[PDB]
């Protein structure tokens, strides 16, 4: 194999996926330079959780899925696997056993709108925490009254999805920050994303 | 090779509709939006909406909020643009546009690769082909060192007349200036070319004129007086 | 809304030139800002987006500069592929454009070649005549034409259609048509237009009588 991989799309996209519609893009047949990502200064954060990032370019990867979504900066503490609060809870949960990078970067130059960005959202309410890379697109009314509800609203009934408002005078923490997760699978099985050894 | 291609010419009465066509390729057409935009002849641009066309959501400019809808086959990955009680200022080019796939803001909508437009015409007139008169000096003797001599062609509703000099063997000089919508509702415009003096004696200068809607090609063959 | 204004509604620049274009917007939209090139009977082409991120591709002398309700587009030195409109467009609420600024290719000042048509055999068998008065090769465009019968200047009878400036040597030319019944064309001897022009000394009048 000789093409390389999509990264331009996955990390240079015009626009993200809200974190409780986390997008998921498919790397495969490709090479993969990690040493282009790794040594970029702009990412805030680059965690690995069954690899260490400077061996990432002798290895070889079964099948590979980059995660896309933005969270609030205070949140990016909550996508390590075994970490808990509304975002690990409720939208956007990694197993304890996760192989893969954590990648983190901010976006007040890009996300953030001195009006407020909204089109960015969250599920503020869940009857359960989701299931290891589980996905919750429905917008049934929540019900934290212990009343049952019908129709759009009640008391003590809530719209479960909220948005998070950036402005790009926010405060760091409140500022937007881009998350990408890379999930690979290693040495058991046939595989076809490769670090650019020859 | 990424690309947007449109329908082809539309024209159409006052108060019907219209349903101008893009189809995508070379991108994932689920990725970004698709504007509509417009242009109205010798006029600026204008922002009419767009669709998501991955959640089919829509946004429209107020001005057409109730007239424009936008719709999108994913399946053959081309957005639609249905334009609904056409008035005669909508006569206007209508692009569509997608919305930059990389290095932009979040939010902020782009035109960064457009269709090629669809002309499309709203009026009265039926299709009517042209009617093509000679245009010379005045007479043969009061004309002197370059002349200049041309044809004008009349009436004509089908937009895009094509006018071509002695079957194009003639090109240096030439003008076909661009055409007048008259009170009529009917097209006109005039071509014409310059000479020496020297070479009606030798040679004669034919306009060709092809109007396509009206399957219309007529020659004149322009002598001075 | 947030209505937009470009300073230049047109710029003659010449090659070479360095040209500056000024949008303003009239709420404060910080710097939600594209700019668009159109070349003569193209679709429009992006340039700089984010009031001064240049796109990929284009030409290092496009630049991009301001914020807030004050913006600037610029052209370091003008090159003969630079001539179209150029509009601005604000993204804060529902993408607005501009009014446009043309450019234009500056030259040295020229006269226009004068020629009048009177109506044909053919045309006059129709029941309908029209006169053409043709000026050809000038530069600054601004020529105003006035239609005389019998020494009487007419008025809304007449219509004008100008070229887009010639690309091999930045000239225009025009021609003003004017229309009568075949009843109004026979009772006047006289038929006359007459040409009033930068490029002129003074103006030029053209004319001829029927017949001949
Ligand atoms: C993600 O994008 C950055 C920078 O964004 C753009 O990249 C330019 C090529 C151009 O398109 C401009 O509009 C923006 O500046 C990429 O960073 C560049 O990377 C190359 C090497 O690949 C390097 O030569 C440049 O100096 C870098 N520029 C900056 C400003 O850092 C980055 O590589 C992209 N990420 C991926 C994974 O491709």
């Amino acid at each position: 194999i000789t093409n390389l991989c999509p990264f331009g799309e996955v990390f240079n996209a015009t626009r993200f996926a809200s974190v409780y519609a986390w997008n998921r893009k498919r790397i495969s047949n490709c090479v993969a330079d990690y040493s282009v990502l790794y040594n970029s200064a702009s990412f805030s954060t680059f965690k690995c959780y069954g690899v260490s990032p400077t061996k990432l370019n002798d290895l070889c990867f079964t099948n590979v899925y980059a995660d896309s979504f933005v969270i609030r900066g205070d949140e990016v503490r909550q996508i390590a696997p075994g970490q808990t609060g509304k975002i690990a809870d409720y939208n956007y949960k990694l197993p304890d056993d996760f192989t893969g990078c954590v990648i983190a970067w901010n976006s007040n130059n890009l996300d953030s709108k001195v009006g407020g960005n909204y089109n960015y959202l969250y599920r503020l309410f869940r009857k359960s925490n989701l299931k290891p890379f589980e996905r919750d697109i429905s917008t049934e009314i929540y019900q934290a009254g212990s009343t049952p509800c019908n129709g759009v609203e009640g008391f003590n009934c809530y719209f479960p999805l909220q948005s998070y408002g950036f402005q790009p005078t926010n405060g760091v923490g409140y500022q937007p920050y881009r998350v990408v997760v890379l999930s690979f699978e290693l040495l058991h099985a046939p595989a076809t994303v490769c670090g650019p050894k020859k | 090779q990424v690309q947007l291609v449109q329908s082809g010419a539309e024209v159409k009465k006052p108060g019907a509709s219209v349903k101008v066509s893009c189809k995508a390729s070379g991108y994932t057409f689920t990725g970004t939006y698709i504007h509509w935009v417009r242009q109205a002849p010798g006029q600026g641009l204008e922002w009419m909406g767009w669709i998501n066309p991955n959640s089919g959501g829509t946004n429209f400019a107020q001005i057409f909020q109730g007239r424009v809808t936008l719709t999108r086959d994913t399946s053959i990955s081309t957005a639609y643009m249905d334009l609904n009680r056409l008035k005669s200022d909508d006569t206007a080019v209508y692009y569509c546009a997608r919305d930059r796939v990389l290095y932009g803001r979040s939010f902020g909508w782009y035109f960064d690769v457009w269709g090629a437009g669809t002309t499309v015409t709203v009026s009265s007139a039926s299709t009517k082909g042209p009617s093509v008169f000679p245009l010379a000096p005045c007479s043969r003797s009061t004309s002197e060192s370059t002349a200049a001599l041309g044809c004008l062609v009349k009436d004509y509703f089908p937009e895009p007349v094509t006018v071509s000099w002695n079957s194009g063997a003639l090109t240096s000089g030439v003008h076909t200036f661009p055409a007048v919508l008259q009170s009529s509702g009917l097209y006109s415009l005039s071509s014409v070319v310059t000479v020496p003096s020297s070479s009606l004696g030798t040679k004669t200068y034919t306009c060709n004129v092809d109007h396509k809607p009206s399957n219309t090609k007529v020659d004149k063959r322009v002598e001075s007086k | 809304d947030i209505q937009m204004t470009q300073s230049p509604s047109s710029l003659s620049a010449s090659v070479g030139d360095r040209v500056t274009i000024t949008c303003q917007a009239s709420q404060d939209i910080s710097d939600y800002l594209n700019w668009y090139q159109q070349q003569p009977g193209k679709a429009p082409k992006l340039l700089i987006y984010d009031a001064s991120n240049l796109e990929t591709g284009v030409p290092s002398r496009f630049s991009g500069s301001g914020s807030g309700t004050d913006f600037t587009f610029t052209i370091s030195s003008l090159q003969p592929e630079d001539i179209g409109t150029y509009y601005c467009q604000q993204y804060d609420n529902l993408p607005t454009f501009g009014g446009g600024t043309k450019l234009e290719i500056k030259r040295t000042v020229a006269a226009p070649s004068v020629f009048i048509f009177p109506p044909s055999d053919e045309q006059l068998k129709s029941g309908t005549a029209s006169v053409v008065c043709l000026l050809n090769n000038f530069y600054p465009r601004e020529a105003k034409v006035q239609w005389k019968v019998d020494n009487a200047l007419q008025s809304g009878n007449s219509q004008e259609s100008v070229t887009e400036q010639d690309s091999k040597d930045s000239t225009y030319s025009l021609s003003s048509t004017l229309t009568l019944s075949k009843a109004d064309y026979e009772k006047h001897k006289v038929y006359a237009c007459e040409v009033t022009h930068q490029g002129l000394s003074s103006p030029v009048t053209k004319s001829f009588n029927r017949g001949e």
